RNA sequence: CUAGCAUUUGCUGGUUAUCCACUUCUUAGAGGGACUAUCGGUUUCAAGCCGAUGGAAGUUUGAGGCAAUAACAGGUCUGUGAUGCCCUUAGACGUUCUGGGCCGCACGCGCGCUACACUGACGGAGCCAGCGAGUCUAACCUUGGCCGAGAGGUCUUGGUAAUCUUGUGAAACUCCGUCGUGCUGGGGAUAGAGCAUUGUAAUUAUUGCUCUUCAACGAGGAAUUCCUAGUAAGCGCAAGUCAUCAGC
């Protein structure tokens, strides 16, 4: 049937299209990789290590997919959770903006996502059939 | 709880005494009927009234 | 002070000084200097010049607790201000890149007890 | 035209507005399945309406709800009541009442009351305390 | 005979009295607290709730 | 997996057996207070059942390795049972037997 | 060049109900008796202006608070008229308290 | 200007007004004041009892 | 209660031996009776898991639960 | 004081008015300070009525 | 992934940069006894010195073991940025040192005897035991220990 | 109109006036609706109360606002060009400038924030509110792009606002991982070094960010506070103050 990203669970996808990404190995890893932790309200970084920018770059493709024009701002806000102050009380801080930056660059390189007019980025055509793609191998992986 | 002030219980009475011909033992009719006899500025205390009424009239 | 031998620091421009120095000192000094810092810099210069070989200059007094320790200072007593007196401090080399209210104390200390 | 009935439900400031149309038999939620439901308890509760009724209805009537508003568990029960007034609405109009009755019989005869709003809403924060009853500590000594 | 008063609490005060504490900035008011409450139902803030 | 019963069966039975039948309660005449024996309502022992139950499964899953779950099934499995390990049992005939004693 | 149909919009902002209503009322029972295209009086969500205030004008007491209120209550109609016509509705409907803005579309 | 300040400046323009003529009027019986916005002009309405001699 | 750090052979030999009787499986019951690491538990299911030698009831990433392969 | 605040009370009284009320509160003289009432006929206190009829 | 391990291999107690750690933690953890070495600093250096982060500290070779201790004592080396470092711009020499071990409790005094020599408000603090940070001192640090 | 998946028309999205038609959802304007309605119990068969069924709702329908006669030597002369008297009035107790102080610490009390962990911490992923506020001659809320580990920087743009910020993709929570009962990876005080931001000025750390340092505290004695349904409690968000600063 005619099968989309919304027809597969959000869960399953990201697992499933970030193990596409990281076995071919056509995206742009930044360099920062084991450095950094990827938001500023982080403890310490990503337990994954040999990977997860495969994991957000799987999520934000999935993202751009449903939503009209996302841009980093957006992106910043929606990883970014609940800062411990320590002693003082909680509070929202928006996630690091290079990474998320990097992700947009790395996923336009692939040709997933394109630069939208009215700002931000929206899905390609070539993002489409790649998504629609993996989301139709996914559904018929699983059984 | 849900007991009645004397503006309810009076004008009930006042109103029973002039019109026990006319009146049912029905609240929707009365209420209506309570707009054109007598002139209530409220709209709750009119449902007041016309609730009481049909209290008295199930007794008589 | 950051590798930077002291005779090379007293020969080197404040501009250069500041590339050195820590965030705060750098984000004063590219704001920009009042007239106040100039015409004190000047009595430390004249200060310094009218000392006799191997005496310690004239002492400037000032109440700009504000101001940050330059290498042209270093070696000029300074009267600063406190609140009620003007405390004299000497500019060691050691002092460079801290604000001049650091070495004058506002308050005396708290003893309990003892009448 | 098809039949078209615009239906919606709520609890607190969720908003489930339902589309019900003659269909082929597709039962959505936003743009996706009723296994899309991440609320992974809460996925039977969004069920019910389709389950305890009869599959055979739930063979020719395209379902599609757009939510709005609310939180995690108000997103639930405003798309259930939703979907359980969307049939409703829909044998109402098309259907015989004495079938529109064994809707609401089957229904509300579970201890569903599913009703429309559940009319709790929220009593507000007054000065001199965190809540709307609880009050700051009082000191005395 | 001046200083700085581009911000802070010495350069706003009140429109009605002169007091620098407990002003209202809020829709560009500028009126203290206490003459709001005596100046509300005139300019037309009414209590309702 | 531990009964190879209705598990909702032993949680009714587990609430049942837990109900304590008899309590005190405190009276007092100007000064000085006494226990004194009385019966108690179905509804209340449904209510102390349910409240035994999950504290004694909550004070034996903190700072434990036991899950919440685990500790939660052990107790109710054991009230079913009628076995004085329970933290609800011990209780119930605890209450009981002070209520007898203040007859 | 005076029969050159404009699109305009009439913002009507006040904080009396009332005069608001009667005025909107007005503007468009006169759209009609001269058989003009309206779009009919859109009223948008009322603007409530709060300030809360402590109650005393000192420390002492319970630590009460009045909150006070204005209402803004805004409303706009479009209409598609000669440029003669829009001078004489707006002139007519001049109500002490209402604001009345009137904006010509251009593109 | 936007309205939700234009509307409270027009408050504030009257609880100036009021208390202006209170003290200024004193002598001549000031009961009120009220003000009506056109296009052009504004109108305003000093209400009094000693009317002769305003 | 002492706790394994590192797998060893007579551990494992228990392990292979003695979960299979158990009606009931978890990491507390393999931390209680097998003196086992809470996380040498984790693997040890999830290889008795790949074996076939214990059926999964219910996986939850906070709470796994097995039963005896009967 | 009396002939005043009853001078206007009865004024007020007079033309058309429902109720009335004076009260004057201070110095009169006496150094301790007092407050003497002057009400006369009807009006209520409390409710929207307040707002709508009785002129502050 | 049961595998089973030799017992003349695993390594309970490991001796590193003057401190004794627990062999039985994970290597990340493990580390951060050395004073000096926090979480986000051991887990740095185990993935500079392609070490598994899951493996336990008595399972290391002493090979993967020396090339820790050396990334740790020179990280600059190993291209980790001056910004993640301990100690930013030395007073003395200008330079970007990642201070350890012992060498805290030392460069720690050092920093203190400067400040007391020189006679700054916050070393005056310092020598008599008050709190540096503009902290009220009224009601907190009301015990000693 | 157009893009992909799929052939079965489809299913899932762009293009907010290319356009038409509706007003269910949303807005707010008139009106309606609830009166304990109707029935069954239980009482001076009164006021009422309790049960059951309908109903959106049956605890004054939920919450406030307004709130009598009066009082108090309650608080406020440091809100006021509201004010009596007294004091002071050029070396001022007027005013203004510089710097300090209000924060100063053996200690006693009050409101709070964060904790003591496995119902938890940590990492990835999922991903949902409502009330707000916002600059014209002023620097206000800020999208998008680009630089940065991060804090931030920077080039432009929308918005005088149901339009733009903003769907304020808030937090807890939800899933799959990582730990394994140890002051532990719980706890984040104290402390060192560095890099930004606001400001004439940050030293007696304004504040934020990075690394490092990693204390007490293993559920709190005598006492004692708040609280009966969308309530208690957990959870974050806006507003006020605000150049900057929230444990309020
Ligand atoms: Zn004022």
């Amino acid at each position: 049937p005619g099968v989309s990203v919304r027809d597969v669970a959000a869960q399953d996808f990201i697992n499933a299209y970030a193990s596409f990404l990281q076995r071919q190995g056509k995206l742009e890893v930044p360099g920062y990789v084991d450095i950094v932790k990827t938001s500023s309200g982080n403890e310490m970084p990503p337990q994954d290590a040999e990977g997860w920018f495969y994991k957000r770059a799987a999520s934000v493709a999935r993202h751009i997919y449903m939503r009209k024009q996302v841009g980093v701002g957006k992106l910043n806000k929606l990883y970014g959770g609940a800062k411990s102050r320590g002693v003082r009380p909680y509070k929202h801080i928006d996630a690091s903006g290079s990474i998320n930056r990097k992700v947009l660059q790395a996923l336009e390189k692939i040709g997933i996502v394109e630069i939208s007019p009215k700002g931000g980025r929206r899905i390609s055509e070539n993002g489409q059939r790649d998504l629609d793609r993996i989301a139709a191998q996914t559904l018929e992986e699983d059984e | 709880g849900r007991v009645r002030t004397k503006t309810v219980k009076r004008a009930s009475k006042a109103l029973i005494e002039r019109y026990y011909p006319k009146l049912t033992l029905d609240f929707q009719t009365n209420k209506r009927l309570c707009d054109e006899i007598a002139t209530i500025q409220s709209k709750r205390l009119r449902n007041k009234i016309a609730g009481y009424t049909t209290h008295l009239m199930k007794r008589i | 002070y950051r590798g930077v031998d002291l005779e090379k620091l007293l020969e080197m421009s404040t501009e250069d000084f500041v590339k050195l120095a820590p965030a705060r000192v750098r984000r004063r000094f590219a704001r920009g200097m009042t007239s106040k810092p100039a015409g004190f810099m000047k009595k430390l210069r004249a200060a310094k010049l009218a000392a006799p070989e191997n005496e310690k200059p004239a002492p400037v007094r000032t109440h700009m607790r504000n101001m940050i320790i330059v290498p042209e200072m270093i070696g000029s007593v300074v009267g600063i201000y406190n609140g009620k007196a003007f405390n004299q401090v000497e500019i060691r080399p050691e002092m460079l890149g801290h604000y001049l209210g650091e070495f004058s104390i506002t308050y005396t200390p708290v003893r309990h007890g003892r009448a | 035209a098809v039949p078209s009935v615009q239906t919606f439900g709520k609890k607190k400031s969720a908003t489930a507005v339902a589309h019900v149309k003659a269909g082929k038999g597709l039962i959505k939620v936003n743009g996706s399945p009723i296994t899309l439901v991440e609320p992974e308890i809460l996925r039977f509760k969004v069920y019910e309406p389709l389950l305890l009724v009869g599959l055979d209805k739930f063979s020719n009537i395209d379902i599609r709800v757009r939510v709005t508003g609310g939180g995690h568990v108000s997103q639930v029960y405003a798309i259930r009541q939703a979907i359980a007034k969307g049939l409703v609405a829909y044998h109402q109009k098309y259907v015989d009442e004495q079938s529109k009755n064994e809707l609401k019989k089957a229904f509300t005869s579970y201890d569903r009351t599913l009703l429309i709003a559940d009319s709790r809403r929220p009593e507000p924060k007054k000065f001199g305390g965190k809540g709307a009853r609880s009050r700051f500590q009082k000191s005395y000594r | 005979f001046s200083h700085p008063r581009r911000y802070g609490k010495g350069s706003r005060q009140c429109r009605v009295c002169s007091s620098h504490t407990g002003l209202i900035r809020k829709y560009g008011l500028n009126i203290c607290r206490q003459c709001f409450r005596e100046k509300a139902n005139d300019i037309g803030f009414n209590k309702f709730r | 997996v531990l009964t190879d019963q209705n598990p909702i069966q032993v949680v009714v039975d587990a609430i049942t057996n837990t109900g304590p039948r008899e309590d005190t309660t405190r009276v007092g005449g100007g000064g000085a207070a006494r226990r004194q024996a009385v019966d108690v309502s179905p509804l209340r022992r449904v209510n102390q059942a349910i409240a035994l139950l999950t504290i004694g499964a909550r004070e034996a899953a903190f700072r434990n390795i036991k899950t919440i779950a685990e500790t939660l099934a052990e107790e109710l499995i054991n009230a079913a049972k009628g076995s004085s390990t329970s933290y609800a049992i011990k209780k119930k005939d605890e209450l009981e037997r002070v209520a007898k004693s203040n007859r | 060049q005076q029969q050159q149909i404009i699109k305009i919009r009439i913002t009507l902002t006040s904080t009396k109900v009332k005069q608001l209503e009667n005025v909107s009322s007005n503007i468009v029972k006169n759209a009609e008796q001269h058989n003009l295209v309206k779009k009919g009086p859109v009223r948008l969500p009322t603007k409530v202006l709060k300030i809360s205030t402590r109650k005393t004008p000192n420390g002492e007491g319970s630590k009460t608070w009045e909150t006070y209120e204005m209402r803004i209550h805004k409303r706009y109609i479009d209409l598609e008229a000669p440029v003669q016509i829009v001078k004489r509705i707006t002139q007519i409907t001049i109500e002490p308290g209402v604001d009345v803005e009137v904006v010509v579309a251009s593109n | 200007i936007s309205k939700k300040r234009k509307l409270v400046a027009d408050g504030v323009f009257y609880a100036e007004l009021n208390e202006f003529f209170t003290r200024e009027l004193a002598e001549e019986g000031y009961s009120g004041v009220e003000v009506r916005v056109t296009p052009t002009k504004t109108e305003v309405i000093i209400r009094a009892t000693r009317t002769q001699d305003v | 209660a002492q706790h394994a750090v590192i797998l060893d052979q007579e551990k494992y030999d228990r392990i292979l031996k003695e979960v299979p009787t158990y009606r009931y499986v978890s990491v507390s019951v393999l931390v209680d009776r097998l003196k086992i690491g809470g996380s040498l538990a984790r693997i040890a299911l999830r290889h008795l898991e790949k074996e076939g030698i214990i059926k999964p009831i219910s996986k939850h990433s906070k709470q796994a639960i097995y039963t005896r392969a009967t | 004081i009396r002939r005043a605040a009853y001078g206007v009370v009865r004024y007020v009284m007079e033309s058309g008015a429902k109720g009335c009320e004076v009260v004057v509160s201070g110095k009169l003289r006496a150094a301790r300070a007092k407050a003497m009432k002057f009400a006369d006929g009807f009006l209520i206190h409390s409710g929207q009525p307040v707002n709508d009829f009785i002129d502050t | 992934s049961l595998v089973v391990q030799e017992q003349g291999s695993f390594q309970h107690i490991l001796r590193l940069l003057n401190t004794n750690v627990d062999g039985n933690i994970k290597i990340v953890y493990a580390l951060t006894t050395i004073k000096g070495v926090g979480r986000r600093y051991s887990n740095l250096v185990c993935k500079k010195a392609d070490v598994d982060l899951h493996k336990r500290a008595g399972e290391l070779t002493q090979e993967e073991l020396e090339r820790i201790v050396q990334i740790m004592q020179n990280p600059t080396h190993y291209k980790i940025p001056a910004w993640f470092l301990n100690r930013q711009n030395d007073i003395t020499d200008g330079k970007d040192y990642h201070t350890l071990a012992n060498n805290v409790e030392s460069k720690l005094r050092d920093d203190l005897e400067r400040l007391k020599k020189i006679r700054a408000h916050r070393g005056i603090r310092h020598f008599w035991g008050l709190r540096v940070r503009g902290q009220h001192t009224k009601t907190t640090g009301r015990r000693r220990a």
